[PDB]
RNA sequence: UAUACCUCUGCU
RNA sequence: AGUAGUAACAAGAGG
């Protein structure tokens, strides 16, 4: 090694290998690229922890009685506004499950709640509920040499996700977590007093996008998870043992100003000894829903529904009663998933941040304050969405909605297939961005990424909506390109 | 209409709005159980890729090594480990050459870094392999029990306290034919109140040269948890304690060259790594003429570990310490040697399940050569057939490849030298080459006069690449003209842009302290305003949900708003009794004093105006029980993981009062054989806390002596009594009290 | 201190711990300190969040259970007996915390604000801080390593150490005394300071660190780099906008020396370009304020010895000392003068780096510290250096720093071991600087490189060897020791001076001193901000700042501009907004580059078809200059920036020059500038590229071989041949018939 | 053996 | 059942 002088011995042993070792330039161009290989099967299912667009909300106006901050004070108030209660009936069979629990679960649920006074609710250890919870379904942990010879002995089944289609119901989801309603979700703590010239701008800019987020219907999933997983995680560690009931409350701002807290269910705790993070509680979701689960019959496809009541709602023209459907689920979520449903609140600032960007990027080159131009001056120039006719228009406004839309739904169907997704996508996407840049671009081995790509697309409903958001793009591109 | 956010991409750069494409707002993905199915595959491709080189049997390990390096040249774009020795060392030699003296000046930092350097140092990084109880420990911990064994036997020399003297005990220890190691055990008993209780004590057991040596060049696995941008999981490794030591050096010479080379990306950190890019691409625009086409490649590596040879390495240091003392050059090539001969543990193995029985059982990683192949599915069992030829004292030997990210700096002096050889004038031909390397990723830039020259180069590289044991991924890797490109989750369009997606993670409570957090939350908006374009609003947001996110974390809800927690009532309690309601923190319920100008000073000294005199002197009092100092370079430091990286210790500003607290300590290993190690902890804390008493400089500055602690401190103990005796206030009858006790020690001392 | 030695007897009566006591060393303590049987946290954001809930999370010392009651007065339990892992911490409730806060011990906190000086000294930046209106623009930030410890003491971490150890363990210090009398002083202050203050030492000396040493990072800043504006960057700056802000409390003097040679600088380069430069130099210095503060009341005040400086000084009529500081020693120039000619040279260390040497006769008078001379330079020559002072020492480093100030190729072709002209980064760094301290570290291979002369026997007239040896026969060649010293103060006398219109300085005998090519073209970054109220200056300087104003500006009224360059284009050739570009620019070529472009302006106002608005924007404030007549082609040109030198290609886009067709926009050093109506536009034939050339499309092989653009001298009117244009780009190209020309409105 | 309680542990 | 996805959880350990 110090004796060595080169005798140009890297120029000499190139020549000497093999010409198949190379890495040829294909010349990339997105009018000659194919579209991503969507899995086929059958139908993807409902994988949230609660109901999205189909939730009901029991809701009451302003507070009332020692509750509020009470939890189940809180739901018992809610309760009180609806009187339309039958008996239980089975109108959707979960149909892997016996079903009959799940309609004792539900009466039991509200058996107890009639019975109970105080703050906390703990029902009681029943078979039913048992079934429900997963109690003495984890089989009991023995030594190797204590059970060597048994016939069926396997490793745990270590094998791939069964592939699923796309579906019409996901799309439709985030149409609808797009949208505004009439209540202010968000409630943002208090702030520093503004004394520097940019903290007044900061405040003014921030207001705007106040209006915009709060009243988005994202948002009001975002306050429910956050509700759901913070009374959840704080429950999971006090009463490990306890069956503890904890209800699904949303308390918002209507848009004339006044308060209102809405109930859209309750969800049953199970045991909750967790040693490491990935470690699961299995809980029973129980939520108040309108609409009919044989319509779309597998969305639902691991719901229990029962027929449990009957309403009055007034139409814009007409005044038409219907039936309530308790939409009952055995579920089960691990201590990061719901720490980071906790945490969820950050995904505003992943919207707004890049819709900040974008004003910010107009205002240098504008030499101005673009921030009131942009929502007030109200123009068409973004495209967020595709119609019958083509690919529509929409404001900083819808941006923002559809931005924050994503983020949310990004937090809510987390899995290793958007995480991989996401990543290899974004290669392509780079790709179609250095070719209408004019960089000439290349790959290396296009097909493989391809794969790469392909690989992640499972059986998750998001990872299957953006693989097929990018086609549309995919296409959306090549119309206007060529 | 249907939405489609994904359209913005129409309108708006991909690069601008890169934001959106990071779906870092959920849960990242972790791995549930054992990495055993992992580690497997690894070794398997290891030796995959290395199939055609020659295979040996070890003299002291007895374990088959595969030879790849001098190997038969690949005839496939498929990924290799067949290096060629002479293509490294004109490599490293053509390095030499463009950069002279770089090797001489980073080698003599290098020889006076071995010299001074302490076994102290060794303390400092992340958990090792304590071979002396056969799992990951903290460390500090893994050196002391490592000296414990070591000065137990005949291996003393690091008595003297520096480093290389430790790592010359190293070498020694593989002599002993019978290492004697104690080991705990548990032992049963019966105590009346009548109770069956259980107690802990010690166990002398005898390893031999085989069960020692190839304990001390074992290197643990593990699963990485947490890891985004993937979708299935990987096997990431633990070095053992011996082999530690000596990496240290090995690293440092290569982080001395890296430091000084234009093309290098490490050690840099995120700012500075940005400015080092942005040079090199005028650096390249200053060097290339108006008539030449500039193609910038976006590299990315695949199975940068696994290919990369320790005999490759060995090569490497031997040649880039040529010259210099072959005390030094041996002392160094010690790393690779052990890195060569190594084995692999295998996890903690597998776990069964009985459907028919309702049964499941966890089965040892030992046991995977003594086990049917029933219980396995296709898949797996086809690896364990695979495994079992590599078997060895229950241990797999990797001796082909790299485990994983350890000589990072040395492999970087590796990919650096490739896009050296891409000069002008060291070439000659239309085409020419230079860019950028930071272990796995790189960014390279050929330039020439037709696309032609660019493709000739691209292949020259490539293939150059190939022969040492360097493997672009085909698939991951693109290539496009010079004004856009990535490199490790830095986009570039024409400049580097914002990317806050990344950093989204950090946005939170930091789970250290009630005192930390709130310095640290408010310094992340602070950063992330300057470096990743968190505008003003935004930056007001993040404010507003991270104190609502501190507050319901800590339970220190604002003392008038009415919710129901434990805290809250005896928070109510203060702030009914205090004057002054701004005065209060928002850890005790008081309001939010922040906003974009605030951010940069600390809550308390903030609040110290608007403080009232009675709580500034509960909350800010020093004889409080909740703080718990230990040492000043320790002092302000939590520890923090981001998106993307390993991990990541934060420095912090914020004054001591009662809410620099610790949280409680993980009490399961009181359950477990290794109850003892409490008990040590309680007598070699307490043993320090003493000696700090005689000597409170030890908490700032290392204490260094090679004289006992007990020595120390009488010695300490006989002047600083006369002292106070002579001039100061202290009494002839207790100077005599304190010299008496003093001479009663030095007895108890001598008679034991 | 009885209770200690009662306590170690103690410990050392259990057989246990008086093993380890006597086993373990003093080094091996450090080991055992830090042996737990704990691991790092790996999730503590999540575990937090998990600990939180539980009922006893936080550990506490023993002696809580004397401090505290147990159950709290609302019904609390606020500690437990249960022992924490390890530990004879117990277990203790949150609200523990919250009680001792309202209910536990007060404590004196009269000495705290002291010892946490350093964040406390940012609340007081802060509050008595003044803020300004916020202005809109793109903010061209840059990637500098800069101050993040406003009111350090400038000590190493060495040198802090001792410092500190003097302070808070006096007893338990080594060998090390203070060296420093900077050292000494702070050890005195920070006593006192701190005089019976109760608080963790541990705490204090963690302060002292921070506060003393210097702390700098990598951070893009735009405009002020001092420590007091570092501390606030995230106020002061965005994207798009600049919060214009002044801290609290008095700015330091070296920064405001520092910024004040800047802004000079920039106002005399400014000055330059324009018509009348006295005028406009006059007119710049009213009107600029440096921090909130006039410059003319600050060059009355300042002693700065500097070029540029004493150039501003001579329009206002101040005292000038005819000087200029470099490492340390002060130099002015008594006799001869020298053109700044700029040449690439190869070191010892075989490195190619591009100089700026001074080529000229020169004899200089030098003075500082405990050192003297008397130095006669030309270039790259030291002729003779007559030096004195009162050691040795400070002889030989004023000779070093002076056998450096020479640029001789002796000195260059001995530099040993490592020493790169760029930074860790890649950035450009100061050579002269980098070779002296260098060389004052090491000296003996300068010494041997440099030579021996004999000496003529005057009894005074010493000799120094290269091994430092005072020899009366033999010494350097040219270097004298003057054994009686040299003889100064007329060096320090401020000299009442007069200046021309151009900007000439001229003594009142009636000889030049100071002129304006002799100042340094350094585009430096300033520590304090600059403020010019002028409309001769854009809003804020610095010259990536230059190009996108000047291109933004261009877009901005480019409908005002387009109308102008069609009818009467010489008076936007001559408007006074280009001028600011004109510094970008080489000062040989800025001549030869206007009279390429108005050519190229002109062949696309004659040829039909051809109307590249784009093109007529990139070339546009090329043009704004006084034009030659020479034919020579041009693929791109040059531009100055920080050093840089960064090419613009004439055709098509550029690093510098970018226009983006899929954005629609114009992309300046990777900076939008602005959009432009370029749908009917766009052609085959391009007229303003080449000089007396069309290019006609692409290349056609029944055109010969390809050429590069060198060779088009050899082609007849009216020919074609394919040619090699830029980009790897070959265009078949015409040689046209005609020409074309322009008369401009102006004069020398 | 089976059902009760009772003890330790929630990153080891 | 359910979470979950290449291997686990559905408490683990002890009188």
């Amino acid at each position: 090694v110090s004796s060595f002088k080169a005798n140009g011995n890297i120029e000499a042993k190139l020549g000497a290998m093999s010409e198949k070792v190379n890495a040829q330039i294909e010349s990339f161009d997105p009018r000659t690229i194919r579209e991503l290989e969507l899995p086929e099967g059958k139908f993807c299912t409902q994988r949230s922890k609660f109901l999205l667009m189909d939730a009901m909300k029991l809701s009451v106006l302003n507070p009332a009685h020692e509750g509020e901050g009470i939890p189940m004070k809180d739901a018992k108030a809610c309760l009180d506004t609806f009187w339309g209660w039958k008996k239980a009936t089975i109108i959707k069979k979960h149909e892997k499950g016996v079903n009959t629990n799940y309609l004792m679960i539900w009466e039991q649920l509200l058996e107890s709640i009639k019975e109970m006074e105080g703050k906390f609710l703990n029902l009681k250890k029943t078979n039913h509920l048992k079934w429900g919870l997963g109690e003495g379904q984890a089989p009991e942990k023995m030594d190797f040499e204590d059970c060597k010879e048994v016939p069926d002995l396997f490793q745990y089944k270590s094998e791939p996700p069964e592939k699923r289609k796309l579906a019409s119901w996901i799309q439709s989801e985030f149409n609808k977590a797009s949208e505004l309603t009439n209540s202010n979700w968000i409630e943002f703590d208090e702030l520093g007093n503004d004394v520097a010239p940019i903290e007044h701008i900061a405040s003014r800019r921030r207001n705007f996008f106040t209006a915009e987020v709060s009243q988005c219907r994202a948002s009001e999933y975002i306050m429910k998870a956050v509700y759901i997983n913070t009374a959840l995680l704080n429950s999971s560690c006090t009463a490990m043992e306890e069956y503890q009931v904890i209800p699904i409350i949303t308390k918002c701002r209507d848009t004339s100003g006044q308060r209102r807290t809405n109930l859209y269910g309750f969800i049953i705790k199970g045991r909750s000894h967790l040693r490491n993070d990935t470690d699961v509680v299995n809980f029973i979701s129980l939520e108040f829903s309108l609409t009919d689960p044989r319509n779309e019959i597998h969305k639902w496809e691991k719901y229990c529904v029962l027929e449990i009541g009957d309403m009055e709602i007034r139409t814009s023209i007409s005044t038409i009663m219907k039936p309530v459907y308790l939409y009952v689920r055995t579920n089960g979520t691990s201590k990061i998933k719901m720490k980071w449903g906790m945490e969820m609140r950050r995904c505003l600032l992943q919207s707004l941040q890049q819709v900040e960007s974008m004003i910010e990027a107009e205002s240098a080159v504008k030499e101005k304050d673009m921030t009131e131009p942009f929502f007030r001056n109200r123009e068409n120039d973004w495209p967020i969405g595709e119609s019958p006719q083509g690919i529509e228009k929409g404001t900083i406004g819808k941006v923002c909605r559809v931005l924050l839309a994503k983020s949310v739904f990004n937090s809510i169907y987390a899995s290793a297939q958007l995480e991989g997704f996401s990543a290899e996508s974004r290669k392509l996407l780079l790709l179609i961005q250095a070719f209408r840049d004019n960089l000439d671009p290349g790959t290396f081995d296009l097909k493989g990424l391809y794969e790469a790509i392909e690989e992640c697309i499972i059986n998750d409903p998001w990872v299957l909506l953006n693989a097929s958001w990018f086609n549309s793009f995919l296409k959306a591109v090549q119309l206007s390109m060529g | 209409m249907d939405v489609n956010p994904m359209l913005i991409f129409l309108k708006v750069p991909v690069q601008n709005a890169i934001s959106t494409t990071f779906p870092y707002t959920g849960d990242p993905p972790y791995s549930h159980g054992t990495g055993t199915g992992y580690t497997m595959d690894t070794v398997i491709r290891t030796h995959d890729y290395s199939s055609r080189g020659i295979w040996k049997t070890n003299s002291e390990t007895g374990a088959q090594q595969l030879n790849p390096i001098d190997g038969p040249l690949p005839e496939d774009n498929e990924p290799s480990g067949y290096a060629q020795t002479d293509c490294v060392l004109e490599l490293i030699e053509g390095l030499d050459r463009s950069h002279p003296g770089l090797f001489e000046t980073a080698c003599q930092e290098t020889i006076d870094a071995i010299q001074q350097t302490r076994v102290d140092k060794l303390t400092q990084g992340r958990q090792t392999y304590d071979w002396t109880l056969n799992r990951n420990q903290p460390a500090a911990t893994a050196l002391a029990n490592t000296i414990e064994v070591f000065r137990k036997n005949g291996y003393k020399l690091n008595e003297s306290g520096r480093l290389i003297d430790f790592l010359k005990d190293v070498l020694l220890s593989f002599e002993n034919d019978s290492m004697e190691v104690t080991t705990h055990f548990q032992k049963k008993k019966r105590i009346r109140d009548m109770i069956t209780q259980r107690t802990i004590g010690k166990k002398r057991v005898k390893l031999t040269k085989k069960n020692y040596l190839i304990r001390a060049l074992t290197l643990n696995t593990m699963t990485k948890d947490a890891e985004r941008g993937k979708l299935k999981r990987r096997a990431i490794a633990t070095p053992g304690m011996q082999i530690r030591g000596f990496v240290y050096f090995v690293e440092l010479l290569a982080r001395n060259i890296c430091e000084r080379l234009e093309q290098s990306g490490l050690p840099v950190g995120g700012n500075e790594k940005k400015a080092k890019l942005a040079n090199v691409i005028k650096k390249m625009m200053a060097k290339s003429t108006d008539e030449e086409l500039s193609y910038t490649i976006t590299g990315d590596n695949t199975k940068w570990n696994e290919n990369q040879n320790p005999r490759i390495f060995l090569a490497m240091v031997l040649r880039i310490t040529a010259g210099q003392p072959e005390w030094f050059r041996d002392l160094l090539a010690v790393a690779p040697i052990m890195f060569s001969n190594k084995v692999a543990r295998l996890g903690r193995g597998y776990m069964f399940e009985s459907k028919s029985m309702h049964l499941r059982t966890q089965i040892s990683a030992e046991n995977l050569s003594d086990i049917n192949l029933r219980y396995f599915n296709e898949d797996t069992k086809k690896k364990i057939e695979k495994i079992r030829h590599l078997m060895v004292e229950g241990t797999a030997s990797l001796s082909p490849g790299m485990m994983m990210g350890m000589f990072n700096m040395l492999s970087t002096v590796l990919g650096v030298s490739v896009l050296n050889l891409g000069q002008r004038e060291i070439l000659k031909r239309t085409y020419w080459w230079d860019g950028l390397q930071s272990s796995d990723d790189f960014a390279l830039i050929i330039n020439g006069h037709f696309k032609e020259d660019i493709q000739q180069g691209v292949n020259h590289f490539y293939r150059t690449c190939k022969l040492v044991g360097i493997n672009m991924s085909q698939k991951k890797s693109y290539i496009n003209k010079t004004g856009t490109f990535e490199f490790t989750s830095f986009f570039y369009r024409y400049g580097f842009v914002a990317n806050f997606s990344m950093e989204l993670p950090s946005f939170g409570v930091a789970g250290n302290n009630e005192s930390a957090d709130m310095s640290i939350g408010t310094t992340v908006i602070k950063t992330n305003m300057i470096n990743n374009d968190l505008g003003p609003a935004t930056a007001q947001m993040a404010i507003q949900l991270f104190i609502k996110d501190y507050r319901y974390t800590y339970r220190c809800h604002r003392g008038d708003t009415n919710l129901e927690t434990r805290r809250t009532k005896s928070i109510k309690r203060l702030w009914t009794e205090t004057i002054s309601k701004a005065g209060l923190l928002v850890a005790d319920g008081g309001p939010n004093p922040y906003n974009l100008r605030n951010l940069h000073i600390p809550e308390v000294c903030l609040k110290w105006s608007l403080m009232d005199p009675d709580y500034r002197g509960r909350l800010c009092n020093p004889n409080n029980p909740f703080v718990h100092h230990m040492e000043v370079e320790s002092t302000n430091l939590a520890v923090v993981m981001p998106a993307h990286g390993p991990a990541k210790s934060l420095e912090y500003d914020a004054v001591a009062t009662t809410h620099s607290w610790t949280p409680k300590r993980n009490r399961s290993i009181l359950n477990t054989n290794q109850r003892g190690i409490l008990e040590d902890e309680r007598i070699y804390q307490k043993c320090c806390q003493v000696f700090e008493k005689f000597f409170p400089s030890s908490t700032y500055r290392r204490p260094i002596g090679m004289a006992s602690m007990l020595d120390a401190m009488l010695s300490r103990a006989r002047i600083d009594a006369r002292i106070d005796l002579e001039s100061g206030r202290i009494s002839s009858q207790d100077f005599s009290e304190i010299t008496n006790t003093c001479k009663a020690i030095e007895a108890l001392k001598r008679q034991g | 201190g009885m209770e200690r030695i009662k306590e170690l007897m103690e410990m050392v009566k259990n057989s246990r711990m008086r093993e380890i006591l006597t086993t373990t060393s003093v080094d091996h303590m450090a080991v055992i300190k830090k042996y737990t049987s704990g691991r790092q946290e790996k999730n503590p954001a999540l575990r937090m969040k998990w600990m939180m809930a539980m009922k006893y999370p936080i550990s506490a010392s023993s002696r809580i259970r004397e401090m505290i009651p147990e159950k709290d007065e609302d019904g609390n339990t606020l500690w437990t007996n249960t022992k924490d892992a390890g530990s004879n911490r117990v277990l203790v409730s949150p609200n523990a915390v919250t009680w001792w806060n309202r209910a536990g011990p007060v404590s004196d906190v009269v000495h705290y604000p002291r010892v946490y000086k350093m964040y406390f000294d940012r609340l007081e930046r802060l509050t008595h801080g003044t803020f300004g209106p916020v202005k809109f623009y793109n903010q061209v930030k840059v990637r500098k390593r800069v101050d993040i410890n406003p009111g350090h003491k400038d000590l190493t971490s060495r040198e802090a150490q001792e410092v500190i150890m003097e302070v808070v363990f006096p007893n338990e210090v080594g060998a090390r005394t203070l060296s420093s009398d900077a050292q000494l002083t702070i050890t005195k202050e920070k006593k006192e300071e701190l005089k019976n203050c109760k608080i963790s030492p541990i705490m204090v000396a963690y302060m002292l660190e921070r506060e003393l040493v210097r702390r700098t990072r990598f951070l893009p800043i735009a405009g002020a780099t001092s420590s007091t504006y570092v501390e606030v960057l995230h106020l002061t700056q965005g994207t798009c906008w600049e919060q214009q802000y002044t801290p609290g409390g008095e700015a330091e003097n070296d920064d405001l020396d520092q910024t004040l040679i800047i802004a000079s600088r920039n106002i005399v380069r400014r000055s330059i370009v324009a018509i009348d430069p006295l005028a406009s130099l006059l007119s710049m210095c009213h009107t600029t304020s440096i921090s909130s503060e006039p410059l003319v009341e600050i060059l009355r005040s300042n002693p700065t010895d500097e070029q540029a400086v004493n150039i501003c000084k001579a329009a206002l009529g101040i005292r000038i000392n005819n000087s200029f500081s470099f490492g340390g020693y002060n130099f002015k120039r008594v006799k001869g003068s020298s053109q700044r000619t700029e040449k690439a040279v190869l070191t010892g260390n075989l490195q190619t780096l591009t100089m700026t040497i001074f080529e000229g006769y020169e004899e200089f008078n030098v003075s500082g510290k405990r050192a003297s001379a008397v130095l006669k330079k030309g270039a790259q020559r030291l002729i003779q250096a007559i030096i004195g002072g009162r050691t040795l020492e400070d002889i030989l480093n004023l000779m070093i720093t002076l056998m450096v100030f020479s640029q001789e190729e002796k000195m260059l072709k001995a530099v040993r071991g490592d020493l790169n002209f760029v930074n860790r980064a890649n950035q450009r760094l100061n050579p002269m600087y980098q070779l002296l301290r260098h060389f004052q570290k090491d000296s003996s291979t300068l010494l041997k490189n440099w030579g021996t002369e004999e000496i003529d026997p005057i009894m005074g007239i010493a000799g120094i060897m290269p091994d430092g040896t005072i020899n009366k026969t033999q010494t350097l060649m040219g270097v004298r020791l003057s054994q009686g010293g040299v003889d100064e103060y007329s060096f320090n006398e401020r000299i009442r001076v007069n200046i021309d219109k151009y900007l000439r300085v001229r003594n009142e005998k009636g000889e030049l001193l100071i002129s304006p090519e002799e100042v340094s073209e350094a585009q430096g970054q300033e520590k304090l901000p600059i403020n010019y109220n002028s409309s001769l200056m854009w809003e804020v300087n610095g010259p990536e700042s230059i190009l996108t104003n000047t291109y933004h500006w261009i877009i901005k009224n480019w409908e005002l501009l387009k109308t102008q360059w069609m009818t009467d284009p010489t008076v936007l050739y001559n408007r006074i907004e280009f001028e600011p570009f004109q510094t970008l620019i080489p000062k040989g070529n800025r001549a030869i580059y206007s009279g390429f472009t108005r050519t190229l302006f002109q062949q696309m106002r004659d040829v039909e078809g051809t109307f590249d608005s784009i093109q007529i924007i990139k070339l546009l404030p090329f043009s704004a200059h006084p034009p030659s007549l020479g034919r020579t082609q041009f693929s791109s040109f040059t531009l100055n920036i920080r050093g840089a030198p960064l090419r613009l290609l004439i055709r098509g886009n550029s690093q510098v020059f970018n226009y983006n067709q899929m954005e629609n926009v114009i992309i300046v050093l990777g900076k939008s500038v602005g959009s432009p109506s370029i749908l009917t536009e766009s052609s085959s034939i391009e007229s303003a590229v080449l000089r007396g050339f069309l290019i006609l499309g692409k290349a056609n092989s029944k055109y010969g071989p390809v050429l590069t653009i060198g060779e088009l001298d050899k082609l007849g009117r009216g020919e074609k041949a394919n040619v090699l244009i830029g980009q790897g780009d070959t265009v078949l190209v015409m040689k046209r018939k005609r020409d074309s020309s322009i008369l401009t409105d102006s004069q020398t």
